[PDB]
RNA sequence: UUGGCACCUCGAUGUCGGCUCGUCGCAUCCUGGGGCUGUAGUCGGUCCCAAGGGUUGGGCUGUUCGCCCAUUAAAGCGGCACGCGAGCUGGGUUCAGAACGUCGUGAGACAGUUCGGUCCCUAUCCGUCGCGGGCGCAGGAAAUUUGAGAGGAGCUGUCCUUAGUACGAGAGGACCGGGAUGGACACACCGCUGGUGUACCAGUUGUUCCGCCAGGAGCAUCGCUGGGUAGCUAUGUGUGGCAGGGAUAAACGCUGAAAGCAUCUAAGCGUGAAGCCCCCCUCAAGAUGAGAUUUCCCAUUUCUUCGGAAAGUAAGAUCCCUGAAAGAUGAUCAGGUAGAUAGGUUUGGAGUGGAAGUGUAGCGAUACAUGGAGCGGACAAAUACUAAUCGAUCGAGGACUUAACC
């Protein structure tokens, strides 16, 4: 039911090793040449990097 | 599957007349009484018919000494003689288990 | 001792000449291949390693090309090895046809268990439920961790976790037929696994 | 398909008319009784100047029950309803006279004198 | 098939409403589970389209919501989503055995990180 | 156990019985082995070895206990805070109400009874059961494995035969051996029998809607009702505890002195338990003691006086994407156009049970025909129609010593 001790730093910044984000999948656009996710349409160029719209 | 088809295609009984449910049939069924084989006839309604392929059944309901018998066959069990269509019924469903709780008159299925 | 791979295929049944009606599983087992032999003097024990179903190049890799090379076959989907056989018996390359097993032949069957996922004492360890009603608030729950005196709980309180997906060895099914030109066994009652499933069928040990 | 506390009918001349099951036989922890099988029951009804008396603790044999029985060809057998016929120690019916259809599995059993007496086995 | 988060009725009217949708506005912007739920049935209700008889348009009838698409002008009658099912939409896909819809990934929406697909015919 | 003491706990160590989950001891209830018997046989008695497994369901009472009914091979006795209330119950007990008997002048009280009476808590740590990530394992990889070590399993009835033999005056009635078939328990699986089956099929009520009719839709527990696929399932089916081997316990012996005999023991040989160790099933090299086999990649570039460093890669893996046989999530497995991975489509199948429209008959409700029709989640096969595009990221270059070949 409750803490029987406070955690110390050393032992909750253990626990918090595997709270993080992970980088995004991303990659260079040819026709834009910028970052986009693989499998979405690209904004910047303002379709699909290889489909056109 | 196909496969299972194919393995079991050969243990099919194609002397197995059409019937449905509703239609009175007379199972001349095969009872191996102490060492001699015998024929026993019995004659009731299809109640149900199920599964496919071998694996197919059906179940013959009728009253004997004022008692309900359901008897469930293989469809394609060699330890039925012969299967024969007595009466055609007029029915409305695949599975007749409202029979179950109708006894005499009630239970009568209309012959088309 | 003689041993196959194959996969499920499915459940049936078949009428014997008696006429009694018995279920069966249908395992397929095309495309046995003997790869390589463990011998004492290489590996330290005998054993034959067969590899089972054809795959696809792109699905194998440079060292699986390699291993397979040495018996003059494609890459296999399955390899397993095989103990308690005669290595004279097998071949580098020769085929395993169903034929190894006659009718009436006893065999083990070998296969991992269908996954149920995460499951409850009820359901993976057959525990008893509490009561339903008169006030239980005590229903699919594991029962007590153990007595107070040793201030924790002892190393086998059976508790909620993954359920199937274990390996299970079914003993002494009979083999009921052999069918060499569709590389099917059929095999009285069921052996572990979901249709499609991996089936080591070896001679009953017993 | 049988337990204690299941009520029967039953099937024969006897004085009894209902019996209750008090115990499934052969087994420490044995739940069910299927057709063929002898029960020790009590009988709860009976007939007026019966043999056969009510509280009067007996066997019976379960003669057909609506938990059928399988046969080795894959064929089954299903009655409306659970009725079972009192015997001796010896497998013999305490009556003269079996009523309604019973299961040829009581010919395995070796209930021979029941199965001569019913007026059909299925 | 999916549950999205909805109960069967729910579920229903939700499917109903986007497939009206997609064949009145021909590209509509949803989260990728709905979308993948959409294309199963738009691609039935084309079939149906396709199959063109009565029997076919009272099925898609029982399906499709009653909207109006446009006010067409001859007076000046409206067009019903069902009409459009079986006179524009369906006739432009006679020569395309299936595969009716397509999905683009999008992003995820802001107030709720929801992964958000356009759905399209073609 | 009934007690004695008052040492821990009164800034709380919840107290009876039951339920759930067990685990341990052996002073053994059953099953196994054995000695003695006032052991003819069948049954027993008593003692020794033996803790592997097993050891029932009800009636009464809050009960524990106990008596009883019916079984069973047997219905063992104890310990674990009289095991287990941050797991459950709350009948009893130990609160406020009320009443009876009784005691008390009374307020009230009990070697007593009776009816009624709030059971809180989101798990930090260890522990337990599952599941990932990291690094290690003197190069980097993909498979296949050995098994140190661990866990699981371990029960038992009845019938037939041997044989109405042995034994017995009869009555009765075997050992040993051989067979069959059960109970309970376990594991797997859904072909069968059933259950479920809220995006399957049908019937049907009320009311609202689709302009009306016809045909449909909404809501009423999925409105209700009758069925039901895949999947998941037991009450269903298959299979298991087979048969062994080794060493022993109690015990029985052989040979045999000490002790010219005798003596199973001192030296030395054998027999001999459901028990021990194997055998059977499962996990298992983080077994840091990091094992083995097969196969794959190879010795790159620039720096670092030096040791070493970093930066492109190989084999290979991942991100990402389509998913299910997998799944809480990770993971696992099937695929990613070197394409059947999913959706669609086409053809099937199960299932339902005869669509709509039209026609015919009927005053009509309705019936019949067209036509095993129409519909048909999840099942099967084909088909690249839709989407698995395009990318990126990680990932060796193998230390020293000695010996042996060489
Ligand atoms: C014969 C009994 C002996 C005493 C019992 C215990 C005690 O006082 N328990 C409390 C408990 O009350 C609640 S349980 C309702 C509390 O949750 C629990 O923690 C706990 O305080 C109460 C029942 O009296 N003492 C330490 C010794
Ligand atoms: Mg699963
Ligand atoms: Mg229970
Ligand atoms: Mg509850
Ligand atoms: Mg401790
Ligand atoms: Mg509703
Ligand atoms: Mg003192
Ligand atoms: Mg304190
Ligand atoms: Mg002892
Ligand atoms: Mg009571
Ligand atoms: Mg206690
Ligand atoms: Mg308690
Ligand atoms: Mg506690
Ligand atoms: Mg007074
Ligand atoms: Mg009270
Ligand atoms: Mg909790
Ligand atoms: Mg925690
Ligand atoms: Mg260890
Ligand atoms: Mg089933
Ligand atoms: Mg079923
Ligand atoms: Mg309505
Ligand atoms: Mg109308
Ligand atoms: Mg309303
Ligand atoms: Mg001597
Ligand atoms: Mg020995
Ligand atoms: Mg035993
Ligand atoms: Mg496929
Ligand atoms: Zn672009």
């Amino acid at each position: 039911a409750v803490p029987f001790r406070r955690t110390s730093k050393a032992k909750k910044r253990k626990r918090r090793t595997h709270v993080k984000l992970q980088l995004p999948g991303m990659n260079e656009c040819s026709n834009c040449g910028e970052y986009r996710l693989s499998h979405h349409v690209c904004p910047e160029c303002g379709q699909y990097d290889g489909k056109d719209v | 599957n196909k496969l299972i088809d194919e393995i079991t295609k050969s243990q099919l009984n194609p002397d197995v007349p059409n019937f449905r449910p509703g239609d009175t049939v007379r199972v001349h069924a095969k009872v191996v009484e102490g060492t001699r084989e015998r024929i026993q006839l019995f004659e009731g309604v299809v109640i149900k018919r199920r599964g496919a392929g071998i694996s197919e059944t059906f179940t013959v309901r009728k009253i004997s000494n004022s008692v309900g018998v359901e008897r469930t066959f293989p469809v394609h069990t060699p330890r039925i003689a012969k299967l024969e269509v007595i009466r055609r019924g007029k029915v409305r469903r695949a599975k007749l288990y409202y029979l179950r709780n109708l006894r005499g008159k009630a239970a009568r299925i209309k012959e088309i | 001792t003689k041993g196959i791979l194959g996969r499920k295929v499915g459940m049936t049944q078949v009428f014997t000449e008696n006429g009694e009606l018995i279920p069966v599983t249908v395992i397929e087992a095309a495309q046995n291949v003997v790869l390589q032999k463990k011998t004492v003097e290489t590996d330290g024990y005998e054993a034959v390693q067969i590899g089972f179903e054809d795959k696809r190049a792109i699905l194998s890799n440079k060292p699986e090309q390699g291993h397979v090379a040495k018996a003059n076959t494609t890459p296999k989907r399955f390899i397993r090895e095989f103990r308690d056989v005669n290595l004279d018996e097998y071949e580098i390359g020769a085929e395993v046809k169903v034929d190894v097993f006659a009718e009436g032949d006893i065999i083990d069957a070998t296969g991992v268990s269908k996954g149920k996922g995460f499951q409850g004492v009820i359901k993976r360890h057959g525990q008893s439920r509490g009561p339903m009603a008169h006030g239980s608030r005590y229903h699919r729950r594991p029962g007590s961790m153990g007595p107070v005196a040793p201030n924790r709980v002892f190393k086998n309180k059976l508790l909620p976790g993954r359920m199937g997906g274990e390996q299970i060895t079914i003993q002494n099914l009979e083999i009921v037929k052999v069918d060499v030109e569709k590389n099917v066994l059929l095999v009285k009652g069921n052996v572990p696994g979901a249709k499609k499933a991996l089936v080591q069928i070896k001679t009953a040990t017993k | 398909m049988i337990q204690q506390e299941s009520r029967m009918k039953v099937a024969d001349n006897s004085g009894a008319r209902e019996v209750l099951t008090i115990k499934v036989l052969g087994g420490s922890g044995r739940k069910t009784a299927n057709i063929g099988d002898v029960v020790v029951c009590t009988v709860k009804q009976a007939t007026p100047g019966g043999v056969v008396k009510k509280g009067e603790v007996v066997k019976a044999v379960i003669v057909r029950t609506k938990s059928g029985a399988r046969r080795q060809d894959g064929s089954y057998i299903k009655f409306d309803e659970n009725a079972c016929v009192i015997i001796r120690d010896d497998k013999s019916p305490r009556g003269t006279r079996i009523f309604g259809p019973v299961a040829r599995e009581l010919r395995e059993n070796n209930f021979m004198k029941i199965v001569s007496l019913a007026p059909e086995v299925l | 098939y999916r549950k999205l988060g909805r109960t069967s009725s729910q579920r229903k009217a939700l499917l109903r409403d986007l497939a009206t949708d997609l064949i009145v506005f021909e590209r509509i912007e949803t989260t990728e589970a709905r979308a993948k739920e959409i294309r199963k049935v738009v691609e039935k209700l084309i079939t149906s389209g396709k199959k063109g008889d009565l029997h076919a348009r009272r099925q898609a009838a029982a399906f499709i919501r009653h909207e109006v698409v446009e006010v067409v002008q001859v007076k000046n009658r409206p067009v019903y989503a069902l009409q459009k099912l079986f006179d524009d939409v369906a006739p432009r896909y006679a020569e395309r055995q299936g595969g009716y819809t397509r999905i683009l990934k999008k992003g995820p929406r802001r107030g709720d990180g929801a992964p958000m697909v356009i759905i399209e015919l073609v």
